[PDB]
């Protein structure tokens, strides 16, 4: 695999080094066993009680340093790859954080969780055992019947009837389960994107269906199907695996064929020692490949998957490097190709000077106000902040020139401060207080227990329109030189969202703001009502003018009024 | 295995004493065949190795049955696993919808996605890869030690006393890194809950500059994680030198009997030639338990997590059924007193609707207006008071019943990833097309589908992200309408529609057909056009209640409410 290898390039160097020290720790391992064939030699032969004792100490030394090295070239090898790991994770949580927003959307937070977490843990065979594993089963296993042929031929070859039936039965073990591996990521999305639905939307599991009428529980039904499908005969060849190459089988098939060439004329008893001491070594390290393979499998797929992702488009910043202005000039923009939502918008805003963007829903607002914030590129034209376009700017210098309120009122797990200061966490708990005070929030969160500590996460969240006037504190503590107020004050009442549009307007004096909203009677006093139908502006102008004109504002407005 | 064996079914436990007899047979046989070498070198040594035939002929019969005991005690473990699994998983299932809503804490939820997470292979397969290997090497080495004892007292008994080290070592092991491997499951979490969030809030994260690892949340959390693992890899280092130090001390004892029943003429050469070979497989368990430590530890910790799980507080109930399955019922507060924590949200709210009438309940934000409709619809249930649907109070009402007797329209309206018609079905999965269609085009969702290329069949994100905030309002009001209930919530009223589809859908929720008690939440005075009855609930507690026009001409708070 081409992606495989090249996220595995800097373990190059410790893979090899990995597999040369296990090819020397497994022939320290299968040294002790030579020491006590040595031994019971000299045991039938009666040689004195000094090389007894040496032989015996020396083997007990020797099996004593192969544990020892074993274990720490274990331990190293988790801390490399422990540290492989983290800095993956870190590599894709900066990558993650330049994609264009529309991959985060087709793809889930459960997949995201699948990518960052589950997929760089499922490398861990591939790079702490992978490389290990082959070395040891193709040196020990090897050398081991390498001295045995010269022990003896006859009882050698019978030796090959267990290690011939494990690689048959290791090669059917994963052809068979070589698809079902393939399905399984697919699979682990699907059933974490479910759970995550279940969890998040559980109002509509309880009122719409109850739990017998759910997705969550056919799709799950269907993936312990498939989990029982996949994991039947994959275990059932792993227990036939590990009959096959266990010690007490590689034992029975050496009595079974030395006791016949024994009790007759054709082979001395003590030539048994080498088949009895190391002829039963070598199965638990064929083993280890074969419980391995699927591990390897797993990690070069994981290894695939996120290196694709390494390769994604990542809103890189040109290289073509008024204070107040934005400038959209022909944007054109499609979320998916062939379904244009903006379609030749043009609109510039000025210093102190509100802008009303108003129309159908579903029109394309908040993808407009999207695109001025850089989540997605316009397809055509540009978008020029302070003559500098967008796609040159970075994103720190970007985001500290636009603020943003968004619909959908995201608050992070948090404290009320780290909410409310989560664009500037630097802030102190006064500006912080502030802020809450001019959004209309600092009399609800006085009333909370912990006061502004007091987190927001699942289960202790608030309602919708405090949650908004959380967001809108957020974006007046942010303090940018350009606003966008999409949908804002929604769920919010009269009286309050009077309140804060009058300290909107008072901390928007001098600043630019691009005010979106379907309650047309807040729009009347804006500088110019911007008319969005279709994703194609179809009239500007100020209130007086637009409801003069009689076109779609004048629909809207006769809509409302009723 | 205590916390295991009370998950497995009651059909299966006829298979799970299957399994404990079949896995003590299997450690007897494999520890009878490990020491019946001795006899078998012995005379197969002798000056008369025809005498080997006997214990050939054992050791054949013994591995042959160890072999088919040790696959049905495969076919056995890997039922037992996948019965746990799935047992596990459905009352999880069917347990979560009933939990109560306070259940649902940050790190509760988090629990519960990680339970729910867990059913991979990883939980499937526990007996086999887990238990069955694991119960085997921990019972070999004393298997051996009695197998010891016919062929010598002293010597088995010597090896006996290897296994009380190796217990001593198994448990030391476990204890020494148990706060290490908590606090790696602890921040593992911790990292798992703040990637979804860092997944699902990018927008809002991105705009505040709190995204690029060196100054974000989920950047803190990798980096605690890395520090936790690598805490708990040097932590575990203990367990592998306990371990090898009881192996060799075990070699240590067996051999220094060995020697002394062989230099006392108590056991010939031959017999401490086959006792080397015993003493390697009697010390090959000693790495097969240190190998499974973690393993066992990590079963332990998602093993806690699914009986958590299992054990959260379902919401009180009963087993009565409302009298009016299709008639309106009329809906009834009567003392309900509702409270988050010890902060009270209603207190002593009472008010009577009328069967068939459309309420109208407005006021500030944060007042309870959202809170009523959730206890109406059972969500929430009364701290100290009753709700009635037609003179039933609705905690004794059976789950089911409940239901099927209420259809809400959410503030924030979530919508499952899947298509906007699947979105739309669920309001009545067993409705005929002609249902949907009407549902749908009430709810103004015949617009979606002549804008959109894939019209009904369009696919929604994770949430309702892939679509306006109005369009998913009116796939949820559609989904809403489609239900049967006699009675319908709304606790935000075309909160994101323009002023057309908020007229249009206005009209609709009045106009449907079939007669239904309605109570609808609104911020704008046109969304409450025609309610029949008007409640005005400002900190808690119904402060006024009448028609629209006569709470205008009394000016009273709900007249200079609009005013601005
Ligand atoms: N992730 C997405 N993928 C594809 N299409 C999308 C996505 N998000 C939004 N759209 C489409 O964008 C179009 C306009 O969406 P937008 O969010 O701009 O609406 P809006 O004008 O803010 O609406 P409203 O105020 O009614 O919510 C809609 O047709 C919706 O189908
Ligand atoms: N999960 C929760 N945990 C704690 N308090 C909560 C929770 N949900 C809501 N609250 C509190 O309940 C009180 C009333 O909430 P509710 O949802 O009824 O508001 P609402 O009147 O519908 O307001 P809005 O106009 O903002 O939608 C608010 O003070 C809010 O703080």
């Amino acid at each position: 695999a081409e992606a495989g290898s090249r996220l595995l390039a800097p373990l190059k160097k410790p893979l090899i080094v990995s597999g040369v020290l296990q090819a020397l720790i497994t022939l320290i391992e299968l040294a002790p066993f030579v020491l006590l064939v040595e031994l019971a030699r000299l045991l039938l032969g009666g040689a004195e009680a000094e090389r007894l004792w040496t032989l015996g100490l020396t083997a007990v030394s020797l099996i004593g340093l192969g544990a020892v090295l074993a274990a720490a070239m274990t331990l190293w090898l988790h801390r490399v790859d422990a540290r492989f790991a983290h800095e993956l994770r870190g590599r894709l949580l900066t990558k993650l954080s330049r994609l264009p927003l529309g991959w985060f959307t087709r793809r889930g937070s459960a997949s995201t969780k699948q990518l960052v977490q589950d997929d760089t843990l499922a490398l861990h065979y591939l790079i702490t055992h992978a490389i290990p594993d082959a070395v040891a089963a193709v040196v020990a296993p090897v050398a081991v019947l390498v001295y045995l042929f010269v022990a003896d031929w006859r009882v050698a070859l019978v030796l090959f009837i267990p290690v011939l039936v494990y690689l048959v039965l290791m090669s059917v073990m994963t052809i068979q389960s070589g698809s079902k591996i393939a399905q399984a990521p697919r699979w682990a999305e699907r059933m974490g994107g479910e759970a995550g639905a279940f969890l998040e939307g559980q109002p509509v599991i309880r009122i719409f269906g109850g739990a017998a009428a759910s997705r969550f529980r056919r799709r799950l039904d269907d993936y312990i199907d498939f989990l029982v499908s996949w994991q039947r005969p994959f275990v059932g060849k792993k227990t036939l695996m590990d009959l096959v190459t266990r010690p007490a089988t590689f034992l029975w098939i050496i009595l079974v064929a030395g006791v016949p060439l024994v009790v007759t004329g054709r082979m001395d008893p003590v030539n048994l020692l080498p088949f009895l001491l190391l002829g039963t070594t070598f199965g638990a390290r064929l083993l280890g490949i074969g419980y391995g393979l699927s591990g390897i499998q797993t990690g070069m797929l994981a290894a695939r998957r996120i290196q694709t992702v390494l390769d994604e488009p990542e809103l890189v910043v040109r290289d073509r490097t008024r204070p107040g202005t934005v400038e959209l000039d022909r944007v054109s923009f499609e979320y998916r190709p062939g379904v244009p939502v903006i379609r030749d918008v043009t609109l510039t805003l000025r210093p102190g000077t509100v802008t009303a963007l108003v129309g159908p829903s579903g029109s394309g607002k908040s993808t407009l106000a999207a695109l001025v914030a850089r989540f997605h590129d316009v397809t055509q034209g540009a978008i020029r902040v302070d003559g500098r376009d967008i796609r040159t700017l970075t994103a720190d210098e970007l985001y500290r020139r636009v603020g943003f309120v968004l619909q959908d009122a995201q608050l992070v797990h948090g404290s009320v401060a780290e909410n409310i200061a989560l664009a500037e966490p630097d802030a102190g708990l006064e500006r912080i207080r502030t802020a809450a005070r001019d959004a209309q929030i600092h009399d609800r969160i006085t009333r909370m227990p912990d006061g502004y500590d007091s987190v927001l996460g699942a289960g202790s969240a608030l309602s919708g329109g405090e949650r908004q006037r959380v967001t809108i504190a957020r974006a007046i503590l942010a303090d940018t030189p350009v606003l966008v107020l999409d949908q804002a004050t929604a769920f919010a009442d009269p009286e309050s969202e009077y309140l804060v549009q009058q300290a909107i307007n008072r901390l928007t004096r001098d600043r630019t703001v691009l005010v979106i909203a379907h309650r047309l009677h807040t729009i009347t006093h804006a500088d110019q009502i911007v008319v969005l139908d279709d994703g194609r502006i179809v009239e500007v102008g100020t209130h007086d003018e637009l409801l003069a004109a009689g076109g779609r504002y004048r629909g809207l407005w006769d809509s409302g009024r009723y | 295995i205590r916390t295991l064996l009370r998950l497995v079914p009651a059909e299966k436990r006829g298979a799970v004493a299957g399994y404990a007899v079949l896995t003590l047979l299997s450690v007897l046989l494999r520890a009878v065949g490990a020491v019946l070498l001795i006899p078998l070198l012995a005379a197969l040594f002798s000056d008369t190795p025809s005498d080997a035939w006997l214990w050939l002929g054992w050791l054949t019969a013994v591995t042959l049955a160890g072999w088919v005991t040790d696959t049905n005690t495969a076919r056995l473990g890997f039922d037992l696993g996948f019965a746990v699994l799935s047992r596990t998983q459905h009352d999880m299932a069917d347990r979560l919808p009933n939990v109560a809503m306070s259940w649902f804490t940050p790190d509760n939820t988090a629990t519960a996605r990680q339970a729910i997470a867990a059913t991979g292979p990883e939980l499937a397969g526990l007996v086999v890869n887990l238990l069955t290997p694991l119960i085997g090497a921990a019972l070999l080495p004393a298997a051996i030690g009695v197998a010891l004892l016919f062929v010598s007292v002293p010597l088995g008994l010597a090896a006996l006393a290897g296994v009380a080290v190796l217990f001593g070592a198994l448990a030391l092991s476990g204890r020494l890194s148990r706060a290490a491997d908590k606090v790696a499951g602890e921040t593992n979490s911790a990292f798992t809950e703040r990637i979804i969030e860092f997944a699902r809030t990018q927008q809002a994260l991105r705009a505040a500059r709190r995204v690029e690892p060196a100054r974000s949340q989920v950047g803190s959390a990798l980096a605690a994680q890395h520090g936790a693992g690598l805490r708990l890899l040097t932590m575990q280092i203990p367990g592998q030198v306990l371990f090898s130090l009881a192996g060799q001390v075990a070699l240590i004892g067996f051999r220094g009997m060995a020697v002394w029943l062989t230099v006392r003429g108590q056991l010939g050469v031959p017999e401490a030639i086959a006792l080397i070979v015993v003493l390697v497989r009697y010390l090959e368990p000693f790495a097969a338990i240190a190998d499974l430590a973690p393993a066992l530890e990590t079963t332990r910790a998602t093993l806690n997590r699914i009986q958590a799980v299992l054990d959260a507080p379902t919401l009180p109930a009963g087993r009565r059924r409302l009298d009016r399955t299709g008639a309106a019922p009329s809906i009834e507060f009567d003392d309900v007193r509702f409270s988050y924590g010890d902060e009270v949200v209603l207190d002593g709210v009472s008010f009577t609707l009328r069967p068939g009438n459309t309420t109208a309940i407005v006021g500030p934000s944060g007042s309870g207006k959202t809170t009523i409709l959730s206890l109406i619809a059972g969500l929430q249930q009364p701290a100290s008071g009753r709700v009635l649907l037609d003179g039933v109070d609705v905690t004794t009402l059976d789950p089911e019943a409940r239901r099927a007797a209420v259809s809400v329209v959410f503030q924030h309206p979530y919508l499952f990833d899947g298509t906007l018609r699947d979105n739309v079905l669920v309001g009545d999965p067993e409705a005929d097309p002609d249902d949907v269609t009407a549902a749908m085009r009430l709810a103004r969702v015949d617009e979606l589908l002549d804008r959109l290329p894939d019209g009904d069949a369009t696919v929604v994100g994770e949430g309702g992200t892939a679509l306006s905030g109005g369009e998913r309002q009116r796939v949820s009001i559609a989904r809403a309408l489609l239900k049967p209930a006699p009675v319908l919530l709304v606790d935000q009223a075309t909160s994101a529609l323009d002023n057309a589809n908020e007229a249009a859908v206005v009209d609709a929720l009045t106009a449907d057909p079939r007669p239904r008690t309605r109570v609808i939440v609104a911020h704008r005075l046109a969304s409450i056009r025609h309610a029949d009855r008007v409640l005005f609930v400002e900190a808690g507690r119904v402060v006024e209640d009448g028609a629209i026009d006569e709470l205008l001409a009394a000016g009273g708070r709900f007249a200079q409410f609009w005013a601005q």
